[PDB]
RNA sequence: AGCAGAGUGGCGCAGCGGAAGCGUGCUGGGCCCAUAACCCAGAGGUCGAUGGAUCGAAACCAUCCUCUGCUACCA
RNA sequence: ACGAGACUCUGGCAUGCUAACUAGUUACGCGACCCCGGUCGGCGUAACUUCUUAGAGGGACAAGUGGCGUUCAGCCACCCGAGAUUGAGCAAUAACAGGUCUGUGAUGCCCUUAGAUGUCCGGGGCUGCACGCGCGCUACACUGACUGGCUCAGCGUGUGCCUACCCUACGCCGGCAGGCGCGGGUAACCCGUUGAACCCCAUUCGUGAUGGGGAUCGGGGAUUGCAAUUAUUCCCCAUGAACGAGGAAUUCCCAGUAAGUGCGGGUCAUAAGCUUGCGUUGAUUAAGUCCCUGCCCUUUGUACACACCGCCCGU
């Protein structure tokens, strides 16, 4: 119960990143890049794990259950508007992407914008503010 | 872990001491005595200089060591008063010489205790009492009873073996003293 | 010092003008209860009136002016 | 000027549990903050342990609030 | 041919186990109606280089390089 | 004679006066529920102005008392009393090379006037970025963040002239931003008893640049509009930077005041980090001084008078 159980794992290696077991399970997997605070609640709600438990004392069955839920969102009654990548420009399907995939997709998106030589790609290549805000006063630490 | 330098828990009046300034205040300031286990003292705005001042940060310089003389010590409530205005340059040389030799002795004995792996304030107090405070009280010299002790015991093992502290820890401390003070 | 001065409790009798550079303090004519003959003038800081008792740590000082 | 970086444990081990069971009911003032400061434990663990001893009947409740709870020991006689 | 001094911020210099600073140069701000005085903050360092013991050297050790204080060209 | 004062608006009260189905109160009847009474912003009609609304009047004048003062102008404190200094509006002579020719079919002079400095359309710029400064918004957390429940306002505005563009209850669809049929209000009638926020209660969090903070950046979906790329605005999911109470210096204020907190109006097809008002919670300090920065009166000195930001001597 309140006494620490046997083989309480201190760290986790979910998707090749260190995840501590001291944080809450609704918030320890937030440190996985691509999954935030709101996305972590739905994954742990479709799967039958209570959110009052800690991260390092859950077992491998429910760990791999929520891991396959995170790599396969849509086949577990998760709606299509809950996804960080909807209607992708290459394959055209709704797919939630994770950390290294997120960096790869952002890198190839910026490469595509620079290749097509749009204004957004040119501003991203120059390293300035691209969303269209005033740069006369704010943004002083860009260079020395 | 840190331990105090001398057996006196608070310094006597009219005693020189090397002081690091911690923070400036309105009526005075907050400082820390290095050789008395980092207790909070006070320096006054009127105790800075006899002449007029045009910059308070020109001579205080929080983050820098300063030599001050003790003025009023209250052991009942832990109140320490310091004075930089009465500090003469004649005793200043002896002041950082005593401070450097005391801090090198403290560093050597703290390294020996860290090798011995004892993490307790009472344990450091007991081992440092067995090492330095006993011969300091024997020779009757505050600060001067340690550097000359290690200088005379680097080449003489019989002088260092007079203290009945331990055997293995005593040999480790003797080797650490002979390795540094050569 | 080597002198543990006993504290004196004294009662004001009248309020004089307000001295000081910015008028922060005022002068009072104050008298003691242990000897209700001795009356001294003191510079007191803060909101005072006629009837409040002041705790004097020493009783042998006479009130200086603003400078 | 010592830092002494804090590491407050989340789950009770063998020794902290029975030192709590021998020291916390012998405290005049019992608060989750002060028992977390004394035993170097996390705040939620302190609240859970004091709720457990409240259910066990060794802790007398005084006042209950959303900001803090105040607990006291029982009489020896 | 050789012995010692010195190698630190643009310049001058202090520092020897618990550890990159001072004077001054530059830039910016404040004070004033404005300028000069005055005050504050920041940037700028393989501590000449290499290797080693040391828990850990700008420092302890050995070598090399540079400019002076000196014996001097010595077959 | 002007200025001040006097005057005007508003706030603070009168169980007395005048009247309220576009504002209510109290009795009575009907109706619903609970265990003989209680609740109902459910329904309706016998008095009334206690709430609300707004008109005439009243009330405060240093009036009474005790001290200080030529016992004059006045000051201090106290009793009865809703108040014994509510807040604003208006505001004299003399001038400033103060700002406005970009408010004007107010205007002198000068320039241009058909390849126009008039006018109109299309595109762009007014946002552009090694840097400096000013007014501001959000934070640096546990007097706190998140998640539910409970509960309380006042100023306003609202279908427009050539002028097209209003505020919205109710029902359905969708997580949300939103979309479609139906009705009301030219307004104490409808939105609306304006179920506002801050607060209060109860979980989760536990001193960790952390569930603080939300900058930067990617994808998708709606609305306005002829047109949004240099992202109009909004919504959803990711990304999670600096920031640990701020150096020299400097601004504003003393009573329902500062501060915290939200709501209206102005711009508005789309629209508040700005301004102007409104209400809620609600303090610490002080009844003084001329020290700093300045102001009013008098005396004194002056080689200054576009008036000390003056004048003026020498190498």
């Amino acid at each position: 119960s309140l006494v620490i159980p046997e083989k309480f794992q201190h760290i986790l290696r979910v998707l090749n990143t260190n995840i501590d077991g001291r944080r809450k399970i609704a918030f320890a997997i937030t440190a996985i890049k691509g999954v935030g605070r709101r996305y972590a609640h739905v994954v742990l709600r479709k799967a039958d794990i209570d959110l009052t438990k800690r991260a390092g004392e859950l077992t491998e069955d429910e760990v791999e259950r929520v891991i396959t839920i995170m790599q396969n969102p849509r086949q577990y009654k998760i709606p299509d508007w809950f996804l960080n990548r909807q209607k992708d420009v290459k394959d055209g399907k709704y797919s939630q992407v994770l950390a290294n995939g997120l960096d790869n997709k952002l890198r190839e998106d910026l490469e595509r914008l620079k290749k097509i030589r749009a204004h957004r790609g040119l501003r991203h290549f120059w390293g300035l503010r691209v969303r269209g805000q005033h740069t006369k006063t704010t943004g002083r630490r860009g260079r020395t | 872990l840190s331990c105090r330098f001398y057996q006196h828990k608070f310094p006597e009046v009219e005693d020189v001491v090397m002081v690091n300034v911690r923070s400036i205040a309105e009526m005075g300031a907050y400082v820390s005595l290095l050789e008395y286990n980092n207790i909070e003292g006070m320096i006054l705005l009127s105790e800075l200089s006899r002449r007029r001042i045009r910059s308070i940060n020109k001579l205080i310089r929080i983050g820098r060591n300063e030599c001050v003389v003790v003025i009023r010590v209250d052991k009942e409530k832990g109140y320490i008063d310091l004075s930089k205005r009465r500090v003469s340059p004649e005793e200043a040389i002896k002041c950082e010489d005593k401070f450097t030799k005391s801090k090198t002795v403290y560093s050597i004995l703290r390294h020996v205790a860290e090798v011995l792996e004892y993490t307790k304030d009472e344990q450091l107090e007991s081992l440092f009492q067995r090492t330095a405070w006993v011969f300091d009280d024997k020779y009757k010299r505050p600060g001067y009873g340690a550097y000359d002790a290690f200088k005379h015991a680097v080449s003489d093992p019989s002088i260092l073996d007079s203290l009945d502290l331990n055997e293995d820890e005593r040999e480790v401390l003797i080797n650490n003293i002979n390795r540094r003070l050569t | 010092t080597s002198r543990v001065q006993p504290i004196k409790l004294a009662r004001v009798t009248k309020v004089l003008g307000r001295t000081g550079s910015q008028g922060q303090c005022t002068q009072v004519r104050v008298e003691f209860m242990d000897d209700t003959s001795r009356s001294i003038i003191r510079n007191v800081k803060g909101p005072v009136r006629e009837g409040d008792v002041l705790t004097l740590l020493e009783s042998e000082r006479e009130a200086r002016r603003l400078r | 000027k010592v830092r002494d970086k804090l590491n407050n444990l989340v789950l009770f081990d063998k020794a902290t549990y029975d030192k709590l069971c021998k020291e916390v009911p012998n405290y005049k003032l019992i608060t989750p903050a002060v028992v977390s400061e004394r035993l170097k434990i996390r705040g939620s663990l302190a609240r859970a342990a004091l709720q457990e001893l409240l259910s066990k009947g060794l802790i007398k409740l005084v006042s209950k609030h959303r900001a803090q709870v105040i607990y006291t020991r029982n009489t020896k006689g």
